């Protein structure tokens, strides 16, 4: 119903930023929320930011505060995840998860293919 | 994971199913108080106001369309079948301090300024505070005979597992929606309250 493209990884320098893009195709719903995942080789599926549909509302991991940014751009279907000041222990998969937030939609639950992001030491 | 909002639904929608066997296989609504009822198909109506827009599932339209039919349906019998048994003259609450202040409510304080954002937060609201004529007519005259234990059993798993949906998505998502938390957390505790009158008014 919703399919989910993500560009923008890469390898970039320590100190270094990047910035990732969800674009979402398929048909919409009216409420949904999004959320940036990562899954560094060896390690367990992480959250990293969140945002939904309509307001000023955004989350970030502990580890991501005050150098990650997540931001909307309806006008494209697509949201941004600015990475500023990379470290090594950013290299992971990134993906994108849209959520449908509306009742009795559990399945409305799509995901990107992935993109690979590494931070040289 | 989606197992604890699922679960939930379910549980909610079998309290539904349970209160309105009851009310048409005992042939009585005593101690049902109407007005409760009535907020409930409310809450439905306005959220679920996409039904025939917005097609998504068909489990989502058929699920909002089973809720909205039992819910208008145990209005029909409360109000229309059976309503030689509606205790009229308990279910006193003036329910304006309830549909005007939290319509004031969704407008002022929401997430964002749009129809369709302000009718979910009014359907929000209002069902944080849908129980209010049920507990007040039951602590009015200490009666419940329409209420059974079933159906606060499932009615106490629905909020217990939406408290468990939120705890689950904030750690392990970062999901967290403030409006629905704060007002759930509200309709908890008032169905706690509901539970506490049960027990101690109707039981003993
Ligand atoms: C008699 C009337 C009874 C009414 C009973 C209602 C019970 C639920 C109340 C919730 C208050 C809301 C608490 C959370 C508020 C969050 C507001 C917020 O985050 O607002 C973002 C805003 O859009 C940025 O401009
Ligand atoms: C900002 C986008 C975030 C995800 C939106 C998912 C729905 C997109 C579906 C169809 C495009 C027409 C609208």
């Amino acid at each position: 119903q919703v399919q989910l493209v993500e560009s923008g990884g890469g390898l970039v320098q320590a100190g270094g930023s990047l910035r990732l893009s969800c674009a979402a195709s398929g048909f919409p719903v009216k409420r949904w929320s999004m959320t940036w995942y990562r899954q560094a080789p060896g390690k367990e599926r992480e959250w990293v930011a969140a945002i939904r549909s309509a307001g000023h509302w955004t989350h970030y991991a502990d580890s991501v505060k005050g150098r990650f940014t997540i931001s909307r751009d309806n006008a494209k279907n697509t949201v941004y995840l600015q990475m500023n000041s990379l470290k090594p222990e950013d290299t992971a998969v990134y993906y994108c998860n849209v959520k449908d937030e509306g009742d009795f939609s559990y399945w409305y639950d799509y995901w990107g293919q992935g993109t690979q992001v590494t931070v040289s030491a | 994971m989606n197992i604890f909002r699922l679960t939930g639904d379910l549980s909610h929608l079998a309290a539904i199913i349970i209160l309105l066997l009851k009310i048409w296989k005992s042939r009585s609504c005593a101690g049902i108080s109407g007005k409760s009822q009535l907020l409930f198909a409310l809450v439905f109506t306005t959220r679920y106001l996409d039904l025939f827009t917005s097609f998504i599932s068909l489990y989502n339209t058929s699920m909002k369309l089973i809720y909205i039919a039992c819910s208008y349906a145990t209005v029909y019998l409360i109000y229309m079948k059976f309503k030689a048994t509606y205790d009229g003259n308990h279910d006193t609450f003036r329910v304006e301090f309830l549909i005007v202040p939290v319509g004031g409510l969704s407008f002022l304080v929401n997430h964002d300024f749009s129809p369709l954002e302000i009718l979910w937060t009014f359907s929000i609201y209002l069902e944080s505070v849908a129980i209010l004529p049920q507990l007040f007519m039951i602590s009015k005259t200490g009666e419940a005979e329409t209420i059974t234990t079933h159906y606060l059993f499932f009615l106490g798993l629905y909020r217990a597992l939406y408290l468990v949906n939120w705890i689950w998505r904030y750690y392990f998502e970062g999901f967290f929606d403030l409006i629905a938390v704060v007002a759930g957390v509200v309709q908890t505790v008032l169905y706690c309250d509901f539970f506490y009158l049960y027990v101690t008014k109707v039981l003993k």
